[PDB]
């Protein structure tokens, strides 16, 4: 049906593929690289430098290409901060390993030799290790803001990060329970932080405006049933023999609806929120009772109020109980201008933390919360994993001036592999130098002596001159970064290294 | 640029000739099946037709004329 | 080998933009298109042009709204002006035309102002100002007595002129059965009332007027329907005159033989039953206005009682403000302070066609009349029914007072105007004297489009209405059926006065858009 | 590595699923791919050496 | 490098394409930036004409698909949906502010250096907005039609701007309420007719509604004093919500059971007689004219005007107005929660009939107002509505906050001068850059006098030729070609707007300088 | 819908222009195509 | 000229501050010349190398530039006056490297 490319000659055809992606990051480190606006399909259109991102809204044609692009969300996900990184060492790892492949004996015995290097490397990687003390999470959470458009206001994002990872809140936070709404206008120092939920739900009870506005110390009750004449779920068809029947049967209906809410109001209620509709009936029965009433809320965000309120979700009025309502301060719908929302928040010890930004277009917004993004993340990794690392690419110098020292230190043939492993760990500063050069070669040198003799940390800035001091300079990236994107940048290529011929179609029969 | 591509227009004494020698048509026809000496014609409209009838509406309807006069 | 220039900015797909000079050069002649062909159109000694719908169908007009109402146009600019005479015969019946003329010439004559040197918001204020001074001006010119309503004597004076207009020739006859199906709604009034029913045959002379709404159709009931009567007492009614079918789910089920051997009779039961009650009540008369029961049809029939078919929703009213009767759904439970008095129900037919009627009360006499045009061509009895609706508007804006204002049509008036926006404009300092000056002379239309019409040399005409300013009414004009220039006065011919202010402010408002905008971004397809 | 002529990749090593992502056109070289997935039943290794 | 079929884009020429681009929204715009600005013509496909002046409408209504220009667009959108004004201002703001970034950009300064420039002037120049604004009292008619002629101007309607201006403030006045406080102009309905011109439009204390009453032998034409009964259930015969035959025994039956549902008529229609309330106005949907329900006809048999088919935004802006608790159902029904009205007339027009309750309320003070947007042709009732939403939304920004800003470009001018003067507050090669920023802010005013025809360098330079000290303000008049104040004219613009635009703006040029590759794709 | 980026600077026909470090990433390796065909070629105990 | 014309300023104003500048800036030039002897070996490789320089053979820039005035030279003649750089033919030769070639008196 179709040919093959196999041997060497297509062994370097997915080197040099691998290299391709990279090459299109290289702008993107830190220091002074550049927002790329990516125009995609369907009329979808992006701008920012979160590689996961960036490259996740490029499609790839190669089989060597494709695997790259995947190690950047298969990063995201684990750490969440690495992701342009990771991709700019999978790539020039094998760069400065192909040279190794012909002139070396085998594809094999580079394997074996790549182990002896993330294991070791790993440790230099653990040498550089700072304590967090779990205020002062804020000083780590700068970095991650510090990348992105959000350096501007550096400050107030780091705090508006840490206090919503503060709310939940478990020992492990789940950011499933931390929305993030995000108003167009005002000022981006205009984003505040509710300790509730944030709801474009419009003025409740659609039967008229009466229902309060916002109501003090409410007690709620979430409901995921529909509160609406209920139909038999056992297909039934109805048979009028009687004369009268037909009204004693309407009469039914608005029965059920009334002994719906009858049962509902008993747990005092002043404000329901119920994840389906009401009927018009039983929005009204309930309303003589001065109570509240949202529908229509999502199935995650009535969970997001189950913690905020307190209030356990139940089905079924009838077998209501006291510990199904909850103590929330108030309920105010304040207009967003145009469009309305209603506002809830409050309650001790509340799990959920719904985050609204502000500033420019819906876009810039976005750009925003997708470095906001790395940044709550950055600072559960460090919460989860109280422990960092000298960053400014110090931590990359330091495992590659130890691995070359371990270079000279082995006897065999294979020694030409983890020589190539260092040399391409010493690259991930090297843009942090030729992104704010010229030139990022002469610095190069400086690193090594310092580290030498010069102790581990001592990194370059981003300022940037050039060489400085990470400790001094204060950029620690967590541990739990740096030591997945390595990891992740090593076992990607060593599986790419493994391949040797390339089919050009599937049966799959 | 109006007006609409196409639609025609006769303006000046073409439509005011145009109209009237065009009626004169069908009255030009019909003009041989009166009286003692008629003339009946047959006609095969769309399908088999096969209608002769003297009555000059009877005429003058399958003739189904397009022309406006 | 080249060359080839770039393109200076570009965009999605294909747009047009127009710079606004050149637009108002360009669109300013679009707009002059459809100009010469209104211009023919207007007054009685005119013309009408046939247009055939993108559907096929041929329609013939003097007016002009409707010209356009048939016509697909393309170019927004006149489109606005189209949007005009739209936007007018619905709130007034005439001065379609006015609208047009003015609208048109008003930008024709702005050009040269536009090309002296004067721009489009000087040009806006201008005529702007002059529309304020030639709206007073007029509410003055009048002079013509704001006769009362009464009779036939005011209506036809004035119903005649707004006819006499586009059917010329046919004005005495044509006017006469609108006033007649007028003075048969005793005097707030509805004009909608006044439905119209044509019927080919003979000619349109032989056309008549009757105290109540024809229908083109025949009495239900079969054979068994009396389609004759005598001052009958009707009774009509919306509810279907069949069994009461059940609105929502409805069957009918039987469980033992006595039952299917009665639910047969049950039904005749119930049936003779509901009909024969509201019979004994006098009724003579069944109008069925929804649905037909042939189950209880058997009964009516017999007796001696009439049924005419089920109208549509809308026909039944206008229908029972004639009889005098209530609809009233639901079958039985008749009201005798629901039902009405009708004189006489026949089945007359005309050219041939089996037909009901309500003609003449002896009596309540109907608030609704209907006229009845016989004619010879599909075409022209349409164009009759205009000529109606237009004189049916005329006696809609002097039922309310107190609209009941004459004034010297036949361009009298538009032609005294000439003068008295002038001295306005005369008297006027500022670059705004121009643009006045013109908004007057644009009232040339009205004078020579009358004169150009009867093959009368403009270059005489025209000399010879400046002449004549008389101000003895005026008392000038021009009848294309006499020599030199006519006298208003004696034609007893006078154009209603705020049809006449409709149309010069509709226009001034319309050419005051099509000279405000500048640049127009039509998009494609 | 087979692509799925759709650009979808699956790198193996593997000698039964490497020769099912073939489509095994003929009656002989399906019969081998037969014969491989025969050894996993057998084994589960070795479909790689068998053919 | 790359996958093929795909478009990246080299750094160098990025910026060009941006810039060049984005610049050229600014092209098309400026042409509407300012009162003396100029009407469009926008045919659609379809063929409709809609005529408008906002730079919002354009940018919604002509085709825009941009990788630059479509962002700019995203931004003046959300600036209108936010701010509710100063659409076109805020693209301009990006153009030239793109336009003197890219002259220091392109001989040598680097887009990371101006990037700080931008947020650096931000900053400080979001100081003077604050210290330029004006405290303002409360519940002021001058002072607040002061405002409103100021925005609803510069519109097709200009001989009547100063008859919407009226028209404008009066309703939003009549909803601003303390309650504390809040606004809804979202509770203040628009409902447009069609008739006489754009003027002869009414501003109505009340609502009218487009509901109608067609009975011959009934519905009322009006009401001297007619209570309201808000309510809201089916005027028409339903059905079980389970599957449903309805069999009838016996032949006799049939008549018999047609009074099974017309029982279910009265049922609610006795309760609602009962009360005896006169008008009422069912949500529930009849739909207009047209059946159901043939026993509708019957409630208003008892002389009773009554229009189905209401608005449900429009019921809330009915209990408020009416003052009466709209009873969703009746069977807690009562005779409390009814309202009045000195005069509800209905007028109808043609077919149509538009529900009028007019002297209404005049208690619960008339929270919820009603303007008639009345005009002939489509295109006219187009840019009319299209304004106010400009035009009451602007008057309600005072109202929201006690800040205004004196008009003509106030802060315009003087961010401009404020930065071109001192300087030496922020240091390094970036802020010397700022002073980017600063002539930039100049755009909106040399475009102003450029829009009135005077030559727009010796206009603005007039200004930069009044000095002293005091209250010292200054702005260009479009009028003649000198320079009358703004602080006299009564012309200002919000601050709700400066701010949330001038912060607008350079958070998007600011995101173009910083790109490097905008990869496109299939 | 859109959309698509528009052309920095246009010339005559096509024409291929070669970022300097880009062409010689890529024009090294072009070389380097023959290279590989070229080893086995020179010396005695080679190919042909 | 654009930037300024961008904002207000005629074409036709800046048309004549161009013409308006060239004169003056012709003047300057006519000022900025240095009066040069005549036949100065030294004075005239000054300027060869100046030009026959950024060119691919920088190394060899200086190996030219003698090459490139010497030939001159040989043609400059006081007839009166006047070069002929049209009589001194230029053949090219495939062999060496761009260098090794030889300027030939003759
Ligand atoms: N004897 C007449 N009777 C009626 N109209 C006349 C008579 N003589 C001239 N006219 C013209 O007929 C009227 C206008 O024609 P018309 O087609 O109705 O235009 P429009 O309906 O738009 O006003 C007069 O105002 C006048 O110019
Ligand atoms: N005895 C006759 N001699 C001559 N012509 C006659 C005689 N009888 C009738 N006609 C003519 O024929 C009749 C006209 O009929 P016509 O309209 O031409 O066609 P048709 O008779 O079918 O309707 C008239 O009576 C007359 O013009
Ligand atoms: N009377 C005026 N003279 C000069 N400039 C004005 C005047 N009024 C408003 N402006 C300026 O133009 C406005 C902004 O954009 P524009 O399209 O002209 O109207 P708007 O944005 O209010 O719809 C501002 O109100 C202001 O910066
Ligand atoms: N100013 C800096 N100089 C050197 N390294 C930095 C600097 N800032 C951050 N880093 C580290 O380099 C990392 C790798 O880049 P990454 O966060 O994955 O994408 P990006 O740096 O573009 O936001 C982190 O940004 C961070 O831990
Ligand atoms: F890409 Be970085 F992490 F913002
Ligand atoms: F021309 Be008018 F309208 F009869
Ligand atoms: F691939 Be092995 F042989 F299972
Ligand atoms: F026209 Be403004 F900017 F809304």
């Amino acid at each position: 049906g179709t040919d093959a490319s196999q041997g060497k000659g297509q062994i370097i055809s997915n080197i040099n593929a691998c290299v391709a992606v990279q090459e299109a990051l290289k702008p993107t480190l830190g220091p002074l690289g550049s927002d790329i606006l990516i125009v995609t399909s369907n009329q979808k259109t992006t701008i920012s430098n979160d590689g996961a991102t960036i490259l996740k809204l490029l499609d790839v044609v190669h089989p060597a290409a494709k695997t790259l692009v995947d190690i950047s969300r298969a990063q995201d996900a684990e750490v969440g901060d690495g992701t342009t990184s990771v991709t700019i060492l999978a790539g020039e790892l094998m760069k400065e390993a192909k040279p190794f492949l012909e002139e070396g004996i085998s594809s094999h015995l580079i394997m074996k030799g790549y182990r002896k290097a993330v294991s070791l490397a790993v440790e230099k990687i653990n040498e550089l290790a700072v304590d967090i003390t779990s205020e002062l999470l804020e000083r780590c959470a700068r970095t991650a803001m510090s990348s992105k458009l959000i350096h501007n206001n550096a400050d107030f994002f780091v705090k508006m990060c840490v206090d919503a990872v503060l709310s939940l809140d478990r020992n492990d936070l789940d950011d499933k329970l931390i929305g993030i709404k995000k108003i167009p206008g005002g000022a981006m120092e205009e984003s505040l932080f509710i300790n509730g939920v944030a709801f474009k739900k419009t003025f409740s009870y659609a039967g008229f405006e009466q229902q309060p506005k916002k109501f003090n110390n409410p007690k709620i009750l979430s409901l995921n049933v529909e509160l609406e004449l209920k139909a038999e779920k056992d297909n039934a068809e109805v048979r009028v023999e009687h004369v009268e029947d037909y009204q004693a049967i309407v009469d039914a209906e608005w029965q059920l609806i009334f002994e719906k809410l009858r049962q509902v109001e008993e747990t005092g209620a002043n404000i329901v929120l119920s994840k389906l509709p009401i009927g018009d009936l039983a929005t009204q029965f309930f309303a003589d009772r001065n109570i509240f009433c949202a529908g229509r809320v999502s199935a995650d965000d009535m969970n997001r109020v189950i913690q905020a309120v307190g209030g356990s979700i139940q089905s079924t009025t009838s077998d209501i109980k006291p510990e199904h309502l909850g103590t929330c301060a108030l309920f105010e719908e304040m207009q967003i201008g145009s469009e309305r929302y209603n506002l809830f928040q409050g309650c001790p010890q509340a799990k959920t933390c719904t985050l609204l930004l502000r500033g420019g277009a819906e876009q810039v917004i976005a750009e925003v919360e997708r470095s906001l993004h790395d940044a709550i993340m950055i600072v559960k990794r460090a919460l989860q994993n109280k422990l960092i690392v000298a960053g400014g690419g110090a931590t990359e110098m330091e495992v590659s001036k130890c691995l070359r020292d371990y270079s000279k230190t082995i006897a065999g043939k294979q020694q030409m592999i983890i020589n190539a492993f260092a040399k391409a760990l010493e690259v991930i500063p090297r843009q942090l130098c030729e992104n704010a050069g010229f030139d990022a070669i002469e610095i190069l040198n400086k690193l090594r002596l310092a580290h030498s003799k010069g102790e581990k940390w001592y990194g370059v800035v981003f300022e940037t001159e050039n060489i400085g001091d990470n400790f001094a300079k204060f950029v620690w990236e967590p541990a739990l970064v740096k030591i997945n994107a390595l990891n992740s940048a090593t076992e990607a290529t060593n599986l790419i290294l493994s391949v040797d011929e390339t089919i050009t179609n599937k049966g799959s029969e | 640029v109006f007006m609409n591509a196409s639609q025609e227009r006769t303006t000046g004494r073409q439509a005011q000739i145009s109209n009237i020698t065009a009626a004169k048509a069908v009255a030009d026809v019909i003009r041989t099946c009166l009286g003692p000496k008629a003339m009946l014609k047959m006609l095969l409209d769309p399908m088999g037709g096969l209608v002769l009838t003297n009555d000059g509406h009877a005429i003058l309807r399958e003739i189904d004329v397009a022309h406006p006069a | 080998l080249p060359q080839n220039p770039n393109a200076g900015l570009f965009k999605q797909g294909y747009n047009s933009y127009s710079n606004a000079d050149g637009q108002i050069i360009k669109s300013i002649a679009a707009i002059r298109e459809l100009h010469q062909m209104c211009l023919t159109s207007m007054g009685p000694c005119g013309r009408n042009k046939i247009i055939v719908n993108h559907l096929g169908k041929i329609i013939i007009t003097n007016d002009a709204a409707t010209m356009l109402r048939e016509l697909d146009i393309v170019h927004p600019a006149v489109k606005v002006l189209v949007m005009a005479t739209e936007q007018q015969k619905i709130d007034m019946g005439d001065g379609t035309n006015l609208v047009m003329i003015l609208a048109g010439e008003l930008l024709n004559v702005s050009e040269k102002l536009i090309s002296m040197g004067l721009s489009a918001v000087e040009i806006i204020q201008g005529y702007n100002m002059a529309r304020k001074f030639t709206l007073k001006e007029l509410d003055e010119m009048v002079v013509g007595e704001i006769t009362d309503k009464n009779d036939k004597n005011e209506l036809l004076k004035m119903i005649k002129p707004v006819i006499s207009s586009k059917k010329y020739g046919s004005e005495d006859i044509l006017s006469e059965l609108v006033s007649e199906a007028v003075s048969h709604v005793l005097p707030y009034f509805n004009v909608d009332s006044i439905r119209v029913v044509k019927i080919m045959g003979g000619s349109l002379s032989n056309s008549t007027v009757i105290k109540g709404m024809v229908f083109n159709r025949e009495p239900e009931g079969h054979v068994k329907s009396l389609s004759e009567d005598k001052k009958h007492k009707v009774a009509v009614f919306t509810c279907p005159l069949d069994i009461a079918n059940t609105e929502t789910k409805g069957t009918v089920l039987l469980h033992n033989a006595q039952e299917m051997l009665d639910f047969s009779k049950g039904e005749e039961k119930q049936i003779d039953a509901m009909m024969k009650e509201i019979a004994d009540m006098g009724v003579e008369c069944i109008v069925a206005g929804a649905g037909v029961g042939e189950l209880a049809l058997h009964y009516l029939n017999r007796y001696g009682i009439l049924v005419l078919k089920v109208p549509s929703k809308f026909e039944l009213r206008r229908l029972c403000r004639v009889c005098g009767a209530t609809p009233l759904p639901r079958l039985g439970a008749p009201t005798p302070e629901e039902l009405g008095l009708v004189e006489t129900v026949k089945t007359m037919e005309i050219g041939g066609d089996r037909v009901t009627v309500f003609k003449q009360e002896q009596g309540e006499i109907s608030r609704t009349s209907t006229i009845i045009l016989r004619g010879a061509t599909q075409n022209n009895l349409d164009d009759i029914e205009r000529a109606i609706d237009d004189g049916v508007a005329a006696v809609k804006g002097l039922m309310k007072p107190s609209g009941g204002k004459l004034l010297p049509g036949a361009g009298a008036t538009e032609i005294e105007l000439i003068s008295r926006i002038t001295k306005y404009g005369e008297r006027t300092p500022g670059l705004l004297q121009l643009a006045i000056k013109q908004f007057a002379v644009a009232f040339e239309v009205v004078p020579r489009t009358l004169a150009e019409t009867a093959g009368l040399d403009v270059n005489e005409v025209l000399p010879n209405l400046y002449a004549a300013h008389n101000v003895t009414e005026p008392g000038a004009v021009k009848t294309d059926h006499l020599y030199k220039g006519v006298d208003i006065d004696g034609e007893s011919d006078e154009g209603v006065k705020d049809i006449r202010e409709e149309n010069i402010y509709d226009m001034l408002a319309t050419k005051k858009f099509a000279i405000n905008v500048a640049t127009e971004a039509a998009t494609t397809v | 590595m087979l692509v799925d002529d759709i650009g979808d990749f699956t790198v193996t090593n593997d000698g039964a699923t490497i020769l099912s992502l073939l489509d095994v056109q003929h009656p002989a070289g399906k019969i081998l791919v037969e014969l491989a997935q025969q050894q996993d039943r057998e084994i589960g290794d070795g479909t790689t050496s068998v053919v | 490098s790359n996958a093929t079929f795909k478009n990246k884009e080299k750094p160098q020429e990025v910026r060009k394409a941006n810039i060049i681009a984005a610049r050229s929204v600014a092209d098309a715009i400026r042409t509407s930036l300012g009162p003396k600005g100029m009407d469009k013509m926008i045919k659609t496909s379809r063929g409709e004409i809609i005529i408008s002046n906002d730079g919002h409408t354009i940018l919604k209504q002509m085709a825009i698909l941009h990788p630059v220009a479509r962002m700019l667009v995203e931004v003046s959108a959300a600036q209108d949906s936010e701010a509710g004004d100063g659409t076109t201002s805020v693209v301009i703001l990006t153009g030239a502010l793109l336009g003197a970034a890219e002259r220091l950009l392109n001989k040598g300064i680097h887009p990371t250096i101006i990037a700080d420039s931008f947020q650096s002037a931000a900053k400080r120049s979001v100081d003077i907005l604050l210290e330029m604004c004006h405290k303002v009292s409360l519940s002021d008619r001058e002072q607040l039609v002061r405002a409103a002629s100021t925005s609803l101007s510069s519109k097709i309607v200009s001989q009547y701007s100063s008859f919407l201006a009226p028209l404008a403030v009066d309703s939003v006045l009549k909803i601003s309420d303390e309650n504390s406080k809040n606004v809804d102009l979202n509770d203040i309905r628009l409902v447009k007719k069609v008739g006489g011109t754009i003027d002869d439009t009414e501003m109505i204390d009340g609502v009218v509604l487009t509901q109608t009453a067609i009975k011959s032998a009934g519905g009322p034409t009006r009401k001297e004093k007619a209570k309201i009964g808000l309510i809201q259930f089916q005027i028409s015969p339903p059905k079980p919500d389970t599957e449903n035959n309805i069999i009838v025994n016996d032949y006799r039956q049939m008549d018999k059971i047609l009074k099974e549902e017309r029982a279910y008529l009265l049922n609610i229609c006795k309760k609602i007689k009962k009360a005896k309330c006169n008008v009422l106005l069912i949500q529930k949907s009849i739909l207009r004219d047209a059946v159901n329900d043939l026993a509708l006809h019957f409630l208003s048999k008892l002389n009773i005007m009554v229009v189905k088919d209401i608005e449900r935004e429009e019921i809330e802006f009915l209990s408020k107005g009416l003052g009466c608790k709209p009873i969703a159902d009746i069977e807690l029904f009562t005779e409390d929660r009814l309202d009045s009205a000195d005069l509800v007339e209905e007028i109808d027009s043609d077919g149509s009939k538009i529900v009028r309750v007019t002297g209404i309320r005049n208690n619960n003070a008339r929270p919820t107002v009603s303007v008639v947007i009345r005009g002939a042709n489509n295109m006219i009732i187009d840019e009319t509505e299209r304004s106010l939403h400009d035009a009451l939304c602007v008057i309600r920004c005072l109202v929201k906050e006690r800040g205004l800003i004196a008009g003509g470009g106030a802060p315009e001018i003087e961010i401009s001068r404020r930065l071109s003067k001192e300087a030496r507050s922020m240091e390094g090669v970036q802020a010397f850059i700022w002073q980017e920023f600063a002539s930039a802010l100049e755009v909106i005013p040399t475009t102003l006098a450029e829009n009135a025809g005077l030559n727009s360098i010796k206009v603005v330079t007039e200004l930069r030729s009044k000095h002293e000290n005091g209250e010292l303000n200054d702005g260009i008049s479009v009028r003649r070609s000198g320079t009358t104040n703004t602080y006299e004219e009564h012309i200002l613009q919000p601050v709700l707007v400066s701010t949330s635009a001038i912060t607008l703006a350079s958070e998007c040029v600011k995101s173009i300088l910083r790109i490097d590759d905008i990869a496109f794709s299939r």
